[PDB]
């Protein structure tokens, strides 16, 4: 709910105005950022079949996204991030993935850590 | 689909129930039954329905898609002929809710076609507008209360004409 | 028929209805632009006439126009285009000047060689007093010059409407020669000459913007129109549309039917 | 007493201002106009602009060039070409350029070219004298 | 729909009313895109007064061909000769139209009728487009296109 | 015209250069819009 909420609500922004993602490559910068977050968020649907999974992976993903860390890095290489990111917050993070998968929710904390992880494992990824 | 709308409509019988002394009938007219489970549910919640009063502010006619087509469109009538009742006789400003009368008319209409009855065009009741109207007219202040007819409607196909 | 075909059209009226908007805000910003920016260029072209309707101008003989760059520019082309042609022979030689590539598009389109160089970047990102300036500079080596013309520029009144308007050449130095344009002179044709050379830009500046301004707004113009038109005539396809749907359903159920009032 | 018309591309400065005096550097030497001047254009250096308004300012300016147009009654139009405050102008770089100008001049051959550089030192040089 | 669908087979002369036309208000009110006669072929009829009807037949049916395009268009980045036509076409078509000369109690008007030679001429007038500056409606609810002529004059 | 019919350039030229020279000089921001007002931005296109 924490993300997706927000997420399904951005994605009607974008949406209305991923009409004119096209044209409407000229306008304010909100909305042409709204494109972007957009297009970052699409990215995230654009998954693979052959493909199961968990919930705070789900979320993790999400997470950087909505939190618009996705929104530095270009589309393409949100996709070299889905993967990576995710097998690396797997490895690594795996603490903490035990942990949100536990919690269900997301704690605080587990933004903290994830907020940080992201961004810095983003930083390494959009680096 | 509940933007607040079942509670509006809760709200409304609340309104009403009250405000006329009124009463209602709410027929779950094809009501998926799960979702009339969870209708309860709020409305028990909202305590408008009263496990305290099956005097509560309306009286619930479920009739749900797993019943008959038939079953389906007559309970519509089961009901109609309630809130005449309750208008009549109760006095009382009965509220009609149907829900959806267009789930009725799916059921009606299937029946129509079923008895190999020719309904009308594109499957439409031969006899649509009568059995609307036969249901229809019992609807009317009379003299010792009136119903009001709350319906819920679902524009067929989105289509009007 | 077919409710395929009339999605054929549906669709991509409904698009172009958005696509219409779509152009229409743009427009609509660079209007927004063009009104906004046109403020100091406003006096400073209006600047440029100063001494050029004080300054009295015995047209001692580069007929230009100034439009659009675009698609969707309305009659801001076509009316210069018109006004331009009818002159080009007299101020002598037909020579035409195309600030404007929707100028020359309608007068590009009855001369070719009488223009010089013609210019875009007017439209598709909005023009500049540079460019004025440069444009100012060509027209002189082109000989054409000292043997006089018209500037020709939408001239804009309010976004839907700009008349296109028109002012002789000044950028002549026989202008700045002689004429009672001498009696109100207490400096030399020199000097003079060289505004000649100074005012082309400045006035080319303003035109050119003016143009464009008219240009602008009228191109939101056309994609309002559009974009309601689009919507009209959607309407009534949907209409036709549910009739046939429905229609084909009675029809089958018909033939289905009267099938079945026949041999199986 | 002069609707002192002052505006360049960018920018209108003063626009018909009752301005006492604009002292220009006009091409031609300086003159202090006031008021209305005679019908007489005369073409802008590259200078100050100096904008002795009818009440003690001087306004400051650096200007590119550019045309005064005098136009007989009251007003003057100063259409400067870049005028522009000094505030805005950069003394580091009229230095700078100035030396630049002068690697520059030599290369500055074909007096248009020089024309330019000897303008762009003159520029340059503009810039150094108030900045 | 099937019905007239066989009907002009049989039809020496088929008599199609525009009723879009009609809608107009115009009276010919004739969809005359429509309206046929076989021996609506060149020779037959003096292919000439024939021919004459071929540029207009033509001119209205590229006109009618711009309606999509004009629907929503309207008019400012076609082209110049369609502009012409246009306009001309929208003479042609008032051209054809002609009051009730009986139904003067329908149309007030009285109406009109028109022998051949102003009819060939008429159109083949505005073929040769010498009213091109003369009030287009003019020809609107006419006979002779001498008095339609006239109908633009009394205006300009 | 010293030089600007005497070396060629014209008004417009010599006034050219000035500004152009006037954004050689100016602090950056400013040049950056250099391009944009003023800044000749013609493209030179026959069409």
């Amino acid at each position: 709910k924490q993300v997706a909420g927000t997420m399904k609500l951005e994605l009607a922004q974008y949406r209305e105005v991923a009409a004119f993602a096209q044209f409407g490559s000229d306008l304010d910068a909100a909305t042409q950022q709204l494109l972007s977050r957009g297009v970052r968020l699409t990215e995230l649907l654009k998954q693979g079949q052959y493909s199961p999974m968990a919930i705070e992976e789900q979320v993790a993903v999400i997470y950087a996204g909505v939190r618009g860390y996705l929104d530095k890095l270009e589309p393409s290489k949100i996709t070299k991030f889905e993967n990576a990111f995710l097998s690396h917050v797997i490895s690594q993070h795996q603490a903490l993935l035990g942990k949100i998968r536990t919690d269900g929710k997301i704690s605080e904390e587990s933004d903290a850590k994830l907020k940080e992880i992201v961004t810095n494992f983003l930083a390494g990824f959009e680096a | 689909a509940g933007v607040g709308k079942t509670v509006l409509i809760m709200e409304l019988i609340n309104n009403v129930a009250k405000a006329h002394g009124g009463y209602s009938v709410f027929a779950g007219v094809g009501e998926r039954t799960r979702e009339g489970n969870d209708l309860y549910h709020e409305m028990i919640e909202s305590g408008v329905i009263n496990l305290k009063d099956a005097t509560s502010k309306v009286a619930l006619v479920y009739g749900q898609m797993n019943e008959p087509p038939g079953a389906r469109a007559r309970v519509a009538l089961t009901g109609l002929t309630v809130a005449e009742y309750f208008r009549d006789q109760e006095g009382q400003d009965v509220l009609l809710f149907i829900d959806n009368i267009f789930r009725f008319t799916q059921a009606g209409s299937e029946v129509s076609a079923l008895l190999g009855r020719i309904p009308s065009a594109v499957g439409y009741q031969p006899t649509l507008a009568t059995d609307m109207g036969t249901m229809q007219e019992r609807i009317t202040t009379t003299k010792k209360g009136s119903i009001t007819s709350v319906q819920a409607i679902y524009v067929p196909a989105d289509d009007l004409t | 028929a077919t409710l395929k075909d009339i999605t054929r059209r549906l669709k991509s009226i409904k698009n172009i209805q958005k696509i219409t908007k779509s152009m229409k805000m743009v427009a609509a910003a660079k209007y927004a632009r063009a009104e906004r920016e046109l403020k100091p260029a406003r006096v400073y072209g209006v600047g440029s006439l100063a001494l050029y309707e004080k300054a009295d101008i015995k047209t001692p003989e580069l007929i230009i126009g100034v439009s659009s760059d675009r698609g969707l520019c309305g009659a801001i082309h076509s009316s210069v285009a018109k006004q331009m042609k009818s002159e080009a022979a007299n101020l002598k030689e037909v020579k035409i000047i195309g600030v404007g590539d929707k100028i020359r598009s309608i007068l590009h389109r009855t001369h070719s060689d009488q223009f010089l160089v013609t210019f875009k970047e007017v439209g598709r990102r909005p023009p500049t007093f540079g460019d004025a300036s440069v444009i100012a500079l060509e027209l002189l080596n082109s000989g054409y010059e000292f043997d006089e013309g018209s500037i020709i520029f939408n001239r804009f009144r309010s976004v839907i409407s700009y008349k296109t308007e028109e002012k002789p050449i000044f950028s002549l130095d026989t202008i700045s020669s002689a004429e009672s344009m001498s009696i109100y002179d207490d400096i030399d044709a020199d000097v003079l000459r060289n505004y000649q050379e100074y005012s082309l830009a400045n006035i080319i500046y303003y035109s050119l913007k003016e143009s464009t301004t008219s240009e602008q707004s009228a191109r939101m113009t056309a994609m309002d129109n559009a974009s309601k038109n689009a919507s009209e005539m959607i309407d009534k396809l949907t209409l036709t549309f549910n009739r046939t749907r429905q229609a084909v359903i009675t029809k089958e159920l018909i033939e289905i039917i009267s099938g079945a009032a026949a041999l199986d | 007493q002069m609707s002192f018309t002052f505006a360049s591309p960018t920018q209108v400065f003063f626009n018909s201002a009752n301005v006492r005096q604009v002292d220009v550097p006009t091409q031609t030497g300086a003159f202090g106009i006031l008021a209305a001047h005679v019908p007489t254009l005369q073409v802008l250096r590259p200078g100050l602009v100096v904008v002795h308004a009818e009440d003690g300012t001087t306004s400051k300016y650096f200007v590119s060039s550019g045309s005064v147009t005098v136009n007989a009654d009251s007003s003057v139009q100063l259409l400067a070409e870049e005028a522009v405050t000094l505030d805005m102008l950069d003394l580091g770089a009229a230095k700078a350029n100035l030396e630049k100008a002068q690697s520059e001049l030599l290369g500055a051959a074909d007096e248009a070219t020089r024309a330019e550089i000897q303008i762009r030192i003159e520029a340059n040089e503009a810039l150094v004298k108030a900045l | 729909d099937p019905a007239p669908a066989t009907t002009f087979a049989h039809l020496d002369a088929t008599t199609v009313l525009s009723r879009a036309i009609a809608e107009l208000g115009i009276y010919p009110a004739v969809d005359p895109l429509d309206s046929t006669s076989r021996i609506m072929d060149p020779n037959i009829v003096g292919s000439e007064h024939y021919d004459v009807a071929r540029g207009v037949q033509k001119i209205l049916q590229d006109y009618k061909s711009l309606q999509d395009i004009i629907a929503i268009l309207g008019m400012d980045e076609l082209s110049e000769e369609d502009k012409l036509t246009v306009s001309r076409a929208r003479k042609i078509q008032r051209f054809l139209s002609q009051p009730f000369q009986v139904a003067e109690v329908f149309t007030g008007h009285l109406g009109k009728l028109v022998p051949l030679k102003e009819t060939i001429k008429g159109f083949q007038q505005i073929l040769a487009g010498e009213y091109d500056h003369l009030p287009e409606q003019a020809f609107y609810m006419v006979g002779p296109i001498e008095e339609a002529v006239a109908k633009a004059d009394k205006l300009a | 015209v010293a030089y600007w019919r005497q070396a060629g350039l014209s008004y417009i030229r010599y006034s050219q250069i000035c500004a152009k020279a006037v954004r050689d000089a100016l602090k950056t921001e400013f040049k950056a819009n250099a391009m944009k007002t003023s800044g000749s931005t013609i493209k030179i296109v026959k069409v």
